[PDB]
RNA sequence: GCUUGAGUCUCGUAGAGGGGGGUAGAAUUCCAGGUGUAGCGGUGAAAUGCGUAGAGAUCUGGAGGAAUACCGGUGGCGAAGGCGGCCCCCUGGACGAAGACUGACGCUCAGGUGCGAAAGCGUGGGGAGCAAACAGGAUUAGAUACCCUGGUAGUCCACGCCGUAAACGAUGUCGACUUGGAGGUUGUGCCCUUGAGGCGUGGCUUCCGGAGCUAACGCGUUAAGUCGACCGCCUGGGGAGUACGGCCGCAAGGUUAAAACUCAAAUGAAUUGACGGGGGCCCGCACAAGCGGUGGAGCAUGUGGUUUAAUUCGAUGCAACG
């Protein structure tokens, strides 16, 4: 029912986990999938390899609304950040635009200690 | 960063783009903050460049 | 150690050429009997043949050079991985991890003479189905996955 | 009396000086609404936790608190503690440049007064994030921890209070002097300023090093050098920076500060070796990679234990155990 020929490809480059999920050009979802849903587990969901995975579940789950632009939002460190670019334009999209929106600390929050050893 | 490529290609290189953000700008930030600790270290740097 | 190792000269088969149906008896090799090693090759090697066609070298060659694997694996902590990372091999270590498996295989059967234990085993290669071809779906399982770099 | 000490005045210089008041944007968070769907989150793996009651992500709007990415640097400023967006207002200190006055008015300081990070305590606000505490989960044999998921106080603000910190350049303060190198920063005079620059002369500031000093490490013109002035302190370690008392504090305790007893050292710096689940490097069937064993079974053979009048004696991690 959308269908407007560009959206955001967004990519969420989770340093623990990679999230791929393409919404329109008006910020209103169309598809998502994830490292979990490519069956794996670990630091194994951070890799090249298993973000081919989710970039094509979810390019199955988008191609028939006929969205064929990019504008990548590359966010946080995550490997296999740009094996789902790649993916996706070798999968009947074409590239446009590469945006930044990337949390950026200013310390507007307190990071937390994490684990110290 | 919004630096982005101007003809449609994969040869065009966005590791490039990794230039302003990430370096030092994140990929450290996670850890709580301590004054006396970044405040050390840097003087490990001007023996460096002299000698 | 100091240098990579070098090569060692094997002798192929005498009654048909194949140095690849030679390292064949290497890896039925037991006892260290190449005697009594050199008659079961021939008597599996003819069940194979009226059974089969290509070549009588393509019985064994080619049925074995698709259940043998192209990935092996083992770890290291180089990479940040550690986990079991996919090892593009050379294509003779290709023979070798296959060859073993087969004849691991045959001593599975109690079908009666190592002859014809191994021989419709190895029929069965090209068919593509034997507890033999079912460890490189183990191998290549795990490593396409469970991917962590390669 | 004199001016070169000190000090003021003058004219400027730069700066996260301070305090109060304004204010910005990013980010995180929450709340609202939309979209969208079966996972999210976490880790070394996991589980607790959070998901179809529609999360996570994504967008849109709103609210709030705290902190200011970059800048940003042994950079700068402050007596020290310490001080980071931006602006305003009130205001401090330093410095430099001319001259000019004053006329030793100074230095330091027991007592005393003042400033004092953080935590903490009282009263009222405020509450995002993180997080003592606290509760699960995990690890371990245990785990009241490290580790994960949360989360209260607190952190934040106003006001008062306590006054401590390996309060650190571990160097009292001030002054006076004594080889130098390279760098930072910040003024100023001068040079076809005919260079983005060239020579002077100061202020503050780092790294290096000669002499010298020191036990050495190093310190090295901003000294631990060479001097002085005054003060503070130390006088074996442990006992013990505790007790007892006094003093201060709302309290916590701070402040002053022992003695008995007890030990023959305690301690510093450096050398050599050794070790390090330190680092860098390099090897060996050390491992990986393979192939075969042993331990399962029986027997041979040695030993231990036990028994026997004696089970001759020695060997005991590898490096005793055909």
């Amino acid at each position: 029912r959308k269908q407007v020929s560009d959206g955001v490809a967004h990519i969420h480059a989770s340093f623990n986990n990679t999230i791929v999920t393409i919404t329109d050009r008006q910020g209103n979802a169309l598809g998502w999938a994830t490292a979990g849903g490519s069956g794996f587990r670990g630091s194994r969901k951070s890799t090249p390899f298993a973000a081919q995975v989710a970039a094509e579940r979810c390019a199955d789950a988008v191609k028939e609304y006929g969205i064929k632009n990019l504008e990548v939002m590359v966010k946080g460190p995550g490997p296999g950040r740009e094996s789902t670019i790649r993916a996706l334009n070798a999968a009947g999209f074409r590239i446009t635009n590469i945006t930044d929106v990337t949390p950026i600390p200013h310390n507007g929050c307190r990071p937390p200690k994490k684990r110290r050893v | 960063i919004k630096v982005r490529e101007n003809e449609p290609f994969d040869v065009a290189l966005r590791r490039f783009k990794r230039s302003c953000e990430k370096a030092g700008v994140l990929a450290e930030v996670r850890r709580r903050e301590f004054y006396e600790k970044p405040t050390t270290e840097r003087k490990r740097a001007k023996a460096s460049a002299v000698k | 150690r100091r240098r990579v190792i070098g090569q060692r000269k094997i002798l192929p088969d005498p009654k048909f050429g194949s140095e690849l149906l030679a390292k064949f008896v290497n890896i039925l090799m037991v006892d260290g009997k190449k005697s009594t090693a050199e008659s079961i090759v021939y008597s599996a090697l003819e069940t194979l043949a009226q059974r089969s066609g290509k070549s009588e070298l393509e019985a064994f060659e080619v049925a074995l050079e698709n259940v043998r694997p192209t990935v092996e694996v083992k770890s290291r902590r180089v990479g940040g991985s550690t986990y079991q990372v996919p090892v593009e091999v050379r294509p003779v270590r290709r023979n070798a991890l296959a060859m073993r498996w087969i004849v691991e295989a045959a001593r599975k059967r109690g079908d009666k003479s190592m002859a014809l234990r191994l021989a419709n085993e190895l029929s069965d290669a090209a068919e593509n189905k034997g507890t033999a071809v079912k460890k490189r779906e183990d191998v290549h399982r795990m490593a396409e996955a469970n991917k962590a770099f390669a």
